[PDB]
């Protein structure tokens, strides 16, 4: 089974930058590799095969290099329909896809907006707590959320939820979810989401007290 | 180094003959446009007798 | 041009079987070998199967080989999936894909694929969603803004369908996609930044939609 | 079992037409295709028509095509070749055969061959023969062995019986095959090696007879 | 057009033998190749089929081999209902026949017999001259005769015929007819026909003197 | 022998539709596949369709594919080809055209072709030629040899005729081929070398032709 | 998983012909090449004939050339080996074997060996064995142990099967196995050690059959 | 060909011993070397291949090392479901195996059982006498047997046989008959069996008198 | 002839177990086959063709799938009306059934009871001698009943009968009946059946003296 | 065993194509690579060119590039030689050869050769001979033996025959090689010694035939 690799998994890069992503393969595939393009929420559409033959109705700044075991795709002048993720596929030996190459829309920094929620007596009366930790509008998407229960480090009961890049100014927001049962979410006091994240010179942290 | 970037050419001639014998799977799975557009005279000249 | 429509996606417990179908317009579909290429979250890109145009050979992937038969319809141009003992990873959603022309000696893949249609294995039930209110509070507010949204939390299958104040209020809302719990029912949330010398006056009700279940809840979300 | 009797041939000059056909019993007529083979002794076998099961196909030999006609009447089980602009090479033993049951996608010939019917293409005209003694004498004479015989010449068409005193002397007697010489006449002979002491007193007459034209000669050969 | 060609064109055998007999198509024909048998004077009988799929009702000391351009014909035991043309055909594309492999009775050698006998007299009456050389019970059939008139070897003037192998004893009786005119029989006086032949350690010559 | 007759071809304006058809004979036109293939002076050779002997594979170039529909009714041994939204680009002679027999498993083309039938996709209306005499003078005299002619300017459309002294004179006569201008009209010259000596005596007047329009012309040419 | 089922071993005089068949089962077998492989005694493992996939190239071992041939019938997934003109030396265990899969310029061989079918090459003639007793005395007892047998000689061709009081005594039992001898029969023995002290009064009653000649023998062994 | 040879030919062995086997070809056949495992009455199957490379479903215990001419294969702790013979394998050219090698359950020394047992009466009246010694329960397998017939060595006349280790106790049992006419058989008195083994200090020699 | 085959012969199995059976053709069939269920003493009904379509008015829990020579039949969740025979057909050359699979209710493991009963002295009088052995209430159905006739085993001499699985219990009854001549059953004293079946831990004999 | 037969060979006139094939039989021609060499007497052996297994590598002589070509028909099993613009000194015996099996890098060479076809390059005519006599007398006699023979001078092509009295003389006959003349034309002698004491006696004439014309001259040689 032919392992493909891509590298870099995320690539943020602007309009009018020369844009190069490699893959790579665990064994030799000789020419036989393939190019797909796939917007979100989209099929994926053909752009190369034989590593550097352009498919018919593909424009030309786009153009495939390598042999053997490393593969380069080159974009000379990046465009904004060319924002979308990008699969190498070898097809020498059965069909292995590699993990896909994001590209991703430049922009300045910006310091994520923190806002907390508590859970509503409605889903205590349920029987389970939902603390709702958001991260609006922030660049870029790489960040860190610590929970902290009465200064208690929480792990394996969050889950996070990342929108896709905003179309109006190109920023991320953040979802995360922290639930517990009634019992143990009246069985301590403060409730805190800490943030970290690039822009920020120190770490911002919200928090509450249940009941007040 | 400067090796030689040609042929022998006097390198084996023949089979193998321990190459691969199965069937490639990245073959061509698309009917050839170019192959025989005729009527076999060697077909069934009989009547199917699972026919309507 | 070439079309490639799928169709029979849904949900379906494990260890049952599904059949799915691929209509192809716009090209001679006898003449043309065919794919099926899934893709999930968590494996990404992964192919299937292929099946020649005459179908005398086909193969599949080592993870689905004597669960899953391809096949196909040369008079209907229709291409099958038949899947069998689905287990819970082979939730993905599954492509048909067509075989591009090329030379007698070239090795081949595929250059259009078909719309997509998801399946998804759980044993969960069908179930209508809680919608609990994400109230503001001094908490959520920094200088003149201010965030509200709704929780819509224990419901399967997806999707669900959220707006606010029946559509009249877009600027500023985000629908987080849906994760899935331990528990196998989906949750997700719905957040908007509203100006806070607006509250107490500016009426927010988010309407959660769910066709499955035809669930339709209006939740009103004041502040404390 | 499978039983096909060819009618039809006979002598025909060149450039004239002749119709055989070919009888069928024992199997179903109408569900099996047809050849028809030839065999000369200058060429051996040679395939000359087939027939689709309802007529809609048929195919010929590159030396008669558009000169023969296969064809056949499934109601009333008979297979016909009409054989037109006949020339000299065309004499030959015709007979039919009955295409094997196989599979859809195999290759098919013939299982079952009929018993023949002979044509010759010959511009010669019926004639008598020509017998003439083979006399024995101390010239053909070794030992208590002598060899006596007749000479049936120049004689059309085909074929000639030869007996020996009316069917009383059969052992020894060698009737040799019939030979086509360059004026289109056939030429045979008829042996026997007797006793020499029975020359002179033992009777040897050859009986020659050719029923297309009713010629019946008793030939004596006595010594010299 | 595929030319077949069988070998060898005759071959004498004993009962009980092992058979093998060659057949070759000039381009190749996959497997689809038929064998058929033949008795003199008696229409032809399938044998094998698909190279070698014997027939129902055929005995299973039959048996083919082969595949592309060369295929085999095998009887491992021979019994006396066996001696036989067999024909080979291919029908891959169209159907055409091998000139067919007889299959002799082998015995010992027995050497002919030979006879000469001059025209009648009721035939020179008539205007023309046959006159027959005869050999009689011989083994194998390949035997030469050639006609001296004078001691002047004739060529294209005479004819040949032979006998298929007696019920009894299996062997052969040929006999040669030299035809000539009156005038060129009359214009010569002696006529001789030489035969030469594998059990004959020498030549055997007869001959007559014209009249006598 | 074999035989292929094109019909239908003529003048259609762009965007129309037209059938063309193709009877064969001499052999069996069902067990065959077919081609069509036409030829234009700008794109010398260029297959155009295959269609198998049975109808279930058609193949068409890149350039008409979505456009031409080949077919055939094995019942009328007729090979069809309907030809929608044409383009100026179409104007050619096109041809039908037999695959050759060949083995199983090689690749085919064709190996008679037929006559030929004329496609000529324009605009232009049904027009009469101008016919201008090309009159000889000093400027057209070498020696004792002279030049004169006609032109036969702005007609279409294809083809017209041209004789001189109604055919009586052949002997040094050159019509020149055809050639399209711009304005989608055909234009040729016609000329001939007399003695000039002749010249001033002898009559010369060319005869045009053109039975699309039914036009018939006869322009004398008088010296300057 | 893959399963291979080997049939038509057997015993075979020199000279004859044998066939061989092999039903593949669990995978594609039109996609693989596929080996026999025999093994003998005097030889241990020897690798006989390869075929491709397609049938297109065949090998075989030099001591087999020219009198073995191996084919395939992929419409059937079954493969073949005509034996023809066995010697004695032939005589062994043949398994088809399966070619892995691999890169397409790397070297092959075999992953997933068949069943195994014997080959027996020699002119005996079925017979049944001849059963003597290997009776006990002073000479074989060591203490209170004993040792008496069967012999099983002069049989043909293999297997035979020996039990003890009709499977009730199965502790200390050995039987050897089988000799080829210099006349081409078969012999073995079965030995069992006994409580000297229960001799003369313990029936001991060896019991062999024989399948192929449906040979019964039950033999009883008594000390002297 | 390519001449195979494999060292040991018999290895003795016990359960969690190191085991290494060696694989030698007369010429250089690269890495394209096969290891196969066989059971006793059973079909082959595969264990290594690229000399190297362990195939899927074997346990990891097996390990396989060598290039060129020499090759190894390793086995770090020896299991019961093991014990099997092990055949090497080139496919460099063509496919020819070694002898193979046996792994042998060592066990301590146990000196055999000699039985000897005279021809029946029924067989003397058949017209043939065999006489068998029979060694039980010994190890390891190397022994010799040794036939006298009066004082006399024989040599030519008698057969061996042994079976594969006992699955209560891992010994061997072997059966050796010497065969003769009756009339041969008659000629003579005594008929002994010698037996020398690596256990005894001295050899054990069994005899009878014909006719006793 | 295309033989067909199908695996198993007897399948037990349980409500709402997933169930498949296969069928397999001596050579390729294409998609040609049919599914027919059967329920005892009642005829067969349609249930797939084309070895996938489900004939209207059949529930959509049975399945079919495969192509070529190998085709399964498929239950997703097993029903009581679903226990009836089932046999595939091929169609694609004439018509031939399969030897049919039946589904048999699974159950837990039940002791046969054994009786015997002695010929009747008015059939003594009639000059014969049936010996009944009967086994009632057993599961699962394999069983094997040998007859002794003064220790003597029978061989050739006995029938057995088998009914179908008991409605109420899913049991199994079987009955052996032995016939002898009147001199052959009063030439001998003792005459037992022995039985043997897996919820047996050792073989049950029953006798009876004649006379007694 | 293996065996190669070449055809096509004869007489060409310079500037002329010839095309020779050889035909394999006895292995697997497609298997292995092929040869084709050359023999002159002026050059001796000479390779012309070698053709890989599937025809994918091509080599030939400097003297030939550009003017041979080599290929192969692997469905017939059929090696050919294209030769064009034959010049004088490409007269030659061309053999086919079989390259022999080694190890993967080795370097190759051929191991069977085929038995040759003679190609001719010559602008001669077809010519009879002239049959000379070399009469013995006082000048050709020592002793008791004379020398008497036969001149066969200016014939084209080869070969020619001789016999001395119909054959019945062999002993003590000499006929030399033929040498190729600056006329383009063949030339040998045929000699015999006799005794001196049968001069004038017995009569010896030459028996020269040169089938390519039909030419039969039987000479006497008289002495002087």
């Amino acid at each position: 089974d032919i392992q493909m690799t891509q590298s870099p998994s995320t690539l943020s890069t602007s309009v009018g930058d020369r844009v190069t992503i490699t893959c790579r393969a665990s064994q030799s595939i000789s020419n036989w590799l393939a190019w797909y393009q796939q917007k979100p929420g989209k099929a994926p559409k053909l752009l190369i095969y034989k590593a550097s033959t352009l498919e018919s109705g593909v424009p030309s700044r786009f153009s495939g290099s390598g042999s053997g075991t490393e593969f380069t795709l080159t974009i000379s002048s990046l465009q904004p329909d060319d924002f979308a993720t990008y699969y190498c596929q070898q097809y020498s030996s059965y069909w292995t896809f590699g993990q896909g190459t994001k590209l991703e829309i430049k922009r300045t920094v910006a310091a994520p907006s923190v806002f907390i929620f508590p859970p509503s007596d409605e889903q205590l009366k349920s029987g389970t707590a939902s603390v709702v930790c958001l991260l609006n509008n922030f660049y870029p998407r790489e960040a860190k959320v610590q929970w902290k229960v009465d200064n208690a480090l929480q792990s394996g009961n969050s889950q996070e939820s990342v929108t896709e890049q905003d179309s109006k100014d190109s920023t991320y927001s953040l979802s995360s979810t922290l639930t517990l049962s009634k019992a143990d979410y009246e069985k301590h006091k403060v409730y805190a989401c800490e943030v970290t994240h690039q822009g920020l010179s120190s770490p911002v942290t919200k928090s509450f007290n249940r009941g007040e | 180094p400067n090796a030689n970037p040609n042929a022998n050419p006097n390198a084996n001639p023949n089979a193998n003959p321990n190459a691969n014998p199965n069937a490639n799977p990245n073959a061509n799975p698309n009917a050839n446009p170019n192959a025989n557009p005729n009527a076999n005279p060697n077909a069934n000249p009989n009547a199917n007798p699972n026919a309507n | 041009q070439v079309q490639l429509v799928e169709s029979g996606g849904g949900v379906v417990q494990p260890g049952r079987s599904l059949r799915l179908s691929c209509a192809a317009s716009g090209f001679t579909f006898s003449n043309f070998g065919m794919h099926w290429i899934r893709q999930s979250p968590g494996k990404g890109l992964e192919w299937v199967a292929i099946i020649w145009y005459d179908g005398s050979n086909t193969y599949y992937a080592d993870s689905v080989k004597g669960r899953f038969t391809i096949s196909r319809d040369n008079s209907k141009n229709t291409l099958y999936l038949q899947m069998n003992s689905l287990r819970a990873e082979d939730t993905a959603v599954y492509y048909c894909a067509k075989v591009w022309f090329g030379e007698s000696e070239d090795n081949y893949s595929v250059d259009v694929w078909g719309q997509g249609t998801t399946v998804t294995v759980s044993s969960a039930s069908t179930k209508g969603p809680s919608v609990f209110p994400l109230a503001p509070s001094s908490k959520s507010t920094s200088g003149g803004t201010a965030a509200l949204g709704c929780l819509v939390k224990d419901y399967f299958p997806e999707p669900v369908t959220v707006s606010w104040n029946s559509g009249a209020l877009t600027s500023g809302v985000h629908t987080f996609p849906a994760v899935l719990q331990s528990s196998g029912l989906y949750s997700l949330s719905s957040v908007v930044t509203v100006p806070s010398s607006s509250l107490g006056t500016q009426t927010y009700i988010c309407n959660v939609n769910h066709k499955p279940s035809n669930t339709k809840v209006d939740k009103k979300v004041e502040p404390k």
